């Protein structure tokens, strides 16, 4: 395969080199040259050697099978479908230009039967995913543009010189002698006069005499006004996908502030709203984008993205010293991800506990609010579990947590953990336990105790 | 029967049906009459060229185009005679009236006849057999724009073939585009050359100041100049070469030129449309695929989590196009409960508590059900909740779980015919089970409040017989 | 009120004259001549008028009274809204001829501040509905160009006329003498140009020659690039909103027959169908697919507008001999219209009796089909029912109906009836009886009368 | 306070108590620094018209630009050392650094120090301070590209400009197509007439075939010149008033053309956008009024009924934009909690059912709870259907009936603080009731079995005085 790949790739160059050469070479020549004669035999027996190596690699068919490899079925696919157009534009130019002069500039127009290569590689790359979809439309449209305005150049000089009478042409009149000057200095004038027309800016000199040319200039100016009209909806099409994401803001926040107003909300609580969907806007980029609508997939996928983010962390925990793991395959499975914005309360003090959490970046400070002052006694690092005790006695909630970085939290409702614990009543104690004898800070099992040791 | 074959734009064949009226009489949708009216629509586009042409280029008249403009109007004359043995839809009743004394006197109580009389009536043949050979006078001639009637059957002719469906819509919406721009080019250049031709002095107009003699000469000679005017002056490209020096052809140039910017910027606006509206789905499914691809690739997760995530959302989208496509919503009753007779009436006999039922009630129980679609692998019905329904298996598999807070496979699978919570619902109690589905699946929704009047408004009751099926079933 | 609107559209008139001569007399003339000016002076007569009769004016508004008629109110408001301006523009040009000869060409352009009232005129009318949207557009965009067009060449003129040396500006370098033409010469040379220029066809005579006329057309081909682009923004809007019920007639056909191949329905169980999808298009708006654009309205609404519809035609029927208000109300707002094809069977022989029928309009012939013939015993016209005594006695249907023309009829299941009679039984009384007062004829349903009592 | 300030587009007000760290620091969402920006933004305008001016137009480098040009990059100079004493606002944290050593390090890592110090270096005056009076050489003078490295500022600036709320988004992105157009314009001016003065024949030259002298003239005649060429070749008019006669040139102007459709084709691609999304609600509510009106003309009905019929679908949008004004859905539990208690937390416990009941399960019960809104005259409660739902009655006000025959007010006078539906779901029986609303109304729906569930889980239940309560409201 890797080597299958750079073959190819490099006989698509020869295809635009084959493109530029053989109408110049039909408008501007009429008997070979050295210059511009050799690097043909050079294509010519790349092209042989292409053609005679197609029957060392057996086709694929999706449907068929994974892959086919065949004999027979190859050279009846490859005899039916393009075997004689592809042999016959293979000849040397030398060889046939003894049946006639006159055939040497008609049989090289054959050559362009070789840009059907080009059609595949602009159906292949479209069904990708590694490239965009927008460097697959503009390559494509600047290349039929150039094509069309090269070969309209050369065909009308071709028009101008087969005439006699050098003079009462549209060249003639305005040059004395044309004749008489350098290949590239005529090159130049008609490509002027094709950029000049199909820009429709007409300045006046270089236009038409006698009535061929006028003909021909009839025929040229209406697939112009088909082709200039086909590239606006192209660009329309492009610069209305194109902003999309602002007009959502904007609105998001135009609906909010209108809420927060008609509600008549306190200043210091519209701050952690246009704080939470400012951040949810510019975490665009990972994390909780795709979940609003990944929460449609089924419950056995969505089951398994908990095994690859927390399972690992969940098993070196203060609590959950030793169990059968059946639990764990559980309360993993039930569990939810929030974000939080920096310097922002979660816990008050004495409200009535519901949830406890755990902490897997950033930092949290526990803070005491005794009489008029605040401490940083405890800070606590990612890992550990923040309001176990309070939630597993009823009793109000002891400290206050505030972060202090970008932080992401996980939270399980006391409801569920009270169901699982009554559903599996015997894996109880390793908890309960678990909670009793790891107090071993100063004061702490005595504070915890104060009244649970009669109460237990 | 009738609206039937007035769909197609091409008509329909005919053996030996009901509408035969008179042996003398053919119909209006028949292909036979179809296959001529593209005649004489092929015909009107030579019927217009000429008109025009011989306006402005007097001295063409004479030679084969006398002989052609005849034999041409001799069809559209046998048209007239044929016009009168031709049935016509009425539109109070839908009955299509084929008498003949109510066809004849429909036709000539309209202007459509004085106009297709007097656009087919040979005025300068007939004129040079009594007056001088050569009819002349700079206005006689204007009278040739009386055969332009004859565009109606195109503009006819284009309205019904977009309302078919076997035709494109890309490729009929833009040959329209031709034929327009082409005839208005024509009328311009043919206008502006008889402008011309009629003037006191011949060095002092357009031609007559490049060209010495434009008259004398041949006629192609003075065609092609004022086609390459024309279409030099639209698409605006402006060279030198050509322009109007007088003062009767500024005024003419200034009304050319304001009127085409109506036709440059309509051209846009239909070419922006087509592309616009061709490339909506292929939108939506990429958007589907590039939102997922990205959660997949900054998170590492494993290659078969990514492949499952992306084969289980194709189905999404069949079942949305499966819902797509019913059609059966307001028709009156009298069809859907035919429709439904047809499709469902088999799979609800060979239910185990509908056995030995009365035949009164199967026939509207039949009716007014609609039918589900569901993806595999999604819950139905839960656990410990108010029964609400039941519902009927037909063309796929289910599953049967009860577990609190876990996964527990018991009984087996369920094939087409079987039941869902049929067990809650009579009892009236919460649901004992949870049932989920396997594979693409359709179901039929019957409801509680219906059912509990259904079975007690029939006069036919058996002792208990529900009860002697439900108990046979659950006994096993 | 129809007064003041016969007096108001004169104005509208004047305007356009005013518009048109001001800028002409600016550019093209020096001094007054008699033609023109004997129309100004009848102009400025009326616009007088106009201004002495404003007082006794009366308006509306949301907060205000419909007619507020305090004089010495509505002063303090006019007077500070237009009443300098509209001062200004009145006195005769021959009057203020002797404040400055030069003066005369400036004083001319201040008549152009009575075009407001056009301004009024076109968003007056933008709110209203008896008018098309299509042709309130158009109109402006219209109007708009032309007056630019206009206003450019005059402009252009009197710059090129203004200079001395008459020789070296862009119209003496085409014609010899230039000042020696009729003034009606001279004027479409002018708009010639600036159509030439407008439409970006530039030809090549008429340009520019020295500075000043070279930074004019400066400035104005800079105008132009807004001005073409902001007309086609609005053609595509037009022809993007305007094209909407084809595309839908074909969706829907695509999807009909869609769905019936797939299910392999029989062959002639999609012309039913097919007739009856087509038939609701035909009558797009006569209340067969305009139901939901009727049942989204509360139960009143709906329940009274059947009373203009069907009351009347309910009183005169074979039964409901004397209930006087409630029974006849109830059953009346409870019935479902439907449209039925020509030529389509309603009632089938012994099909499980389930509702009966109430015809409108049209005509439908009683057909028993019997073993081998087809009867055309009875024929019914609007008013008479159908499918009475197959439900009244739960026996199957006698006959069969097809029908002749495009009928429309009414429909009620026994259910609902059923539920109405136990609701009151008192009235009901009345119906059984009216149909063996009913059934006392001389033909042969005798027969099936005497079973009748026999099961009654 | 954190990306709150950072919202709006010139910055806010400094007070007090802000993360000043006061000693040598200015912050960087001040309102007087995002005023010293907006200058240097005006003053951009100038550098880029006198770079390009210079180039070209030789002899012109010497006077009054001379000393602006020094003036103007006194302030640039000046910005360099301001630079050292602002903050930033860092990325994995988002916390603003106000630290020197951190800030110091940061600037000297990047591209912008070099460009800057190399842009704001002046280098024609010091290269002749000594050396010699006048620079020469054919190339001297494309140094002057270098302060084009300017642009980013008003690059950056545009994009702070469509992200407030406070400026419109048609009058913003019309202003970012006159710069783009006229830098273009004035660009190629310049171009071409540097190509024409350095050539060894001046009779073969787009302006030396006009004027005989094109030199030895003012500056400005020989600008005018070049303007009316590039606004003509743009724009698509061609007048054949100056034309190319060189080789040197006809290459150029070719490239010119061909650049050019890209953005004529990219103006009407917005201005085609802007007018296509601003005309969408007039459109539809159009077809909802012109719908109404096209059925009761028809139908011959009164005024009456539709003056009715068309109000009433007024209030259906009103309550549309009301439902689609919510958006908080998915913020963590902290801030629905707290919002729910400063909205809801006072009308829960003012009822007959809840009283008495313990705090610590009524701020459970207070949270998630999701409201409805419903149109005047609507329906939310039938008779006679299995029970789900009752409801709180947060204002408005609903009716209460039952009579089938002959409906009407009776024991319906509910209002701000009343329940409905409480008898069928605490009776365990279908409910006996339907009620209607009266006005637009917001209410709260509970459920039943969560409402079984809370009270039964708890321990410290009120035992029958829930019972005592209810039967004291419905004995009378
Ligand atoms: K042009
Ligand atoms: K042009
Ligand atoms: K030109």
């Amino acid at each position: 395969d890797h080597k299958y790949r750079i073959w190819e790739a490099f006989l698509v160059v020869l295809v635009v080199y084959t493109a530029w050469v053989s109408p110049f070479e039909f408008g501007f020549l009429r008997k070979p040259r050295p210059p511009l004669s050799i690097t043909d035999n050079i294509v010519n027996a790349f092209f042989a050697i292409d053609i005679i190596m197609t029957f060392f690699v057996g086709y694929l068919d999706k449907s068929t099978y994974l892959i086919v490899d065949d004999r027979k079925q190859i050279a009846f696919k490859y005899l039916r479908s393009w075997f004689l157009l592809d042999l016959v534009s293979t000849i040397p130019s030398e060889a046939a230009m003894r049946i006639s002069s006159q055939s040497y500039g008609l049989f090289n127009m054959l050559r362009l039967w070789r840009l059907r290569r080009v059609g595949a590689l602009f159906a292949r790359l479209e069904k990708d995913r590694n490239f965009n979809y927008f460097w697959v439309r503009c390559a494509k449209l600047v290349c039929v543009t150039l094509f069309a305005v090269h070969c309209a150049a050369c065909f009308y000089y071709l028009i101008a010189a087969r005439n006699s009478n050098p003079a009462k042409t549209w060249i003639g009149a305005n040059v004395a002698n044309f004749l008489e000057e350098s290949l590239w200095m005529r090159y130049v004038t008609s490509m002027y006069w094709s950029i000049t027309t199909l820009t429709t800016v007409g300045y006046g000199d270089l236009h038409p005499v006698n009535t061929k040319e006028m003909i021909f200039d009839i025929f040229y100016m209406l697939f112009n006004l088909g082709l200039t009209a086909y590239l606006i909806g192209n660009m329309t099409n492009l610069v209305v996908h194109g902003t999309s994401r602002t007009r959502n803001f904007r609105d998001t926040i135009q609906a909010a502030s209108n809420f927060a107003h008609r509600n008549h909300l306190p200043p210091r609580l519209q701050d952690q709203m246009l704080a939470h969907l400012c951040l949810k806007y510019r975490t665009d980029s990972e994390g909780l984008q795709q979940q609003e609508t990944l929460d449609a997939l089924p419950k056995a996928i969505r089951s398994s993205i908990s095994h690859f983010l927390f399972y690992s962390l969940m098993d070196k925990v203060y609590l959950f010293r030793g169990v059968s793991n059946d639990l764990l395959f559980q309360l993993v499975s039930e569990m939810k991800a929030e974000y939080f914005p920096p310097k922002e309360d979660v816990i008050l003090q004495n409200e009535a506990p519901t949830d406890f959490y755990i902490l897997v970046n950033g930092t949290a400070d526990l803070v005491d609010v005794d009489t008029g002052t605040e401490s940083i006694v405890r800070e606590v690092k990612a890992g550990d579990i923040i309001g176990e005790i309070g939630v597993l006695c009823y009793r109000p909630q002891l400290f206050t947590v505030r972060t202090k970085r970008l932080c992401q939290l996980l939270r399980m409702n006391r409801t569920t953990f009270l169901n699982i614990i009554q559903a599996n009543v015997g894996d109880g104690t390793i908890i309960m336990n678990n909670l009793l004898q790891h107090l071993k800070e100063m004061n702490d099992p005595v504070m915890t105790n104060v009244l649970l040791e009669i109460e237990n | 029967s009738v609206s039937s074959s007035l769909l197609p734009a091409f008509g329909t064949f005919i053996e030996d049906d009901n509408p035969s009226s008179k042996p003398f009489i053919v119909l209006h949708f028949d292909r036979r009459y179809r296959l001529w009216e593209l005649f004489l629509v092929i015909l009107v586009g030579y019927s217009a060229w000429a008109s025009l042409f011989e306006l402005a280029f007097e001295k063409a008249a004479e030679g084969a185009l006398l002989t052609i403009d005849l034999v041409v109007d001799f069809f559209f004359a046998v048209d007239i005679i044929l016009t009168f043995f031709v049935s016509y839809l009425d539109n109070t009743t839908y009955l299509n009236v084929t008498d003949h004394k109510l066809i004849a006197k429909r036709y000539l109580k309209s202007v459509a006849f004085v106009m297709d009389v007097a656009s087919t009536l040979p005025i300068q043949f007939i004129y040079k057999t009594i007056t001088g050979d050569v009819g002349r006078g700079q206005a006689f001639g204007f009278l040739n724009l009386l055969r332009l009637w004859r565009l109606r059957r195109v503009a006819e002719l284009f309205k019904r073939l977009e309302k078919d469906a076997h035709f494109n819509y890309f490729v009929i919406r833009v040959i329209k585009l031709l034929c327009v721009t082409i005839f208005w080019i024509h009328l311009a250049g043919c206008i502006l050359y008889w402008i011309a031709y009629h003037y006191p002095r011949p060095t002092d107009t357009w031609i007559g100041s490049q060209v010495e003699d434009f008259k004398e000469r041949s006629v192609w000679l003075g065609y092609t100049y004022s086609m390459y005017w024309s279409i030099v002056t639209l698409t605006t490209v402006g060279y030198g070469d050509l322009h109007a020096v007088n003062s009767r052809e500024k005024t003419f140039n200034m009304f050319y030129m304001l009127f085409n910017i109506g036709l440059t910027s309509y051209i846009i606006g239909i070419m922006t449309n087509l592309v616009v509206h061709g490339a909506l789905r292929t939108f939506a499914m990429r958007s589907a695929i590039n939102d997922i691809l990205r959660y997949t690739s900054k998170n590492r997760l494993p290659d078969t989590m990514r492949e499952q995530m992306l084969a289980h959302m194709q189905l999404k989208f069949k079942t949305a196009e499966l819902r797509q496509e019913e059609v059966l919503q307001d028709l009156p009753k009298a069809i859907r409960s035919s429709i439904n007779q047809h499709l469902f009436r088999s799979i609800i006999e060979e239910a185990y508590l509908f056995k030995g039922f009365p035949e009164g009630l199967l026939v509207q129980l039949v009716s007014q059900i609609q039918a589900e679609y569901f993806p595999p692998k999604m819950e139905i019905i839960l656990q410990n909740e108010i029964p609400t329904d039941f519902y009927v298996i037909v063309s796929g598999g289910v599953d049967i779980i009860a577990s609190k807070g876990v996964s527990e496979q018991v009984l087996a699978k369920l094939g087409p015919g079987s039941m869902a919570g049929e067990i809650g619902v009579v009892f009236n109690i919460p649901q004992p089970f949870t049932v989920r589905t396997r594979r693409l699946s359709q179901v039929i929704r019957i409801g509680h409040h219906k059912f509990k009047e259904m079975v007690q408004s029939d006069n036919d009751v058996d002792a208990k017989m529900i009860i002697a099926n439900f108990m046979t079933y659950l006994k096993g």
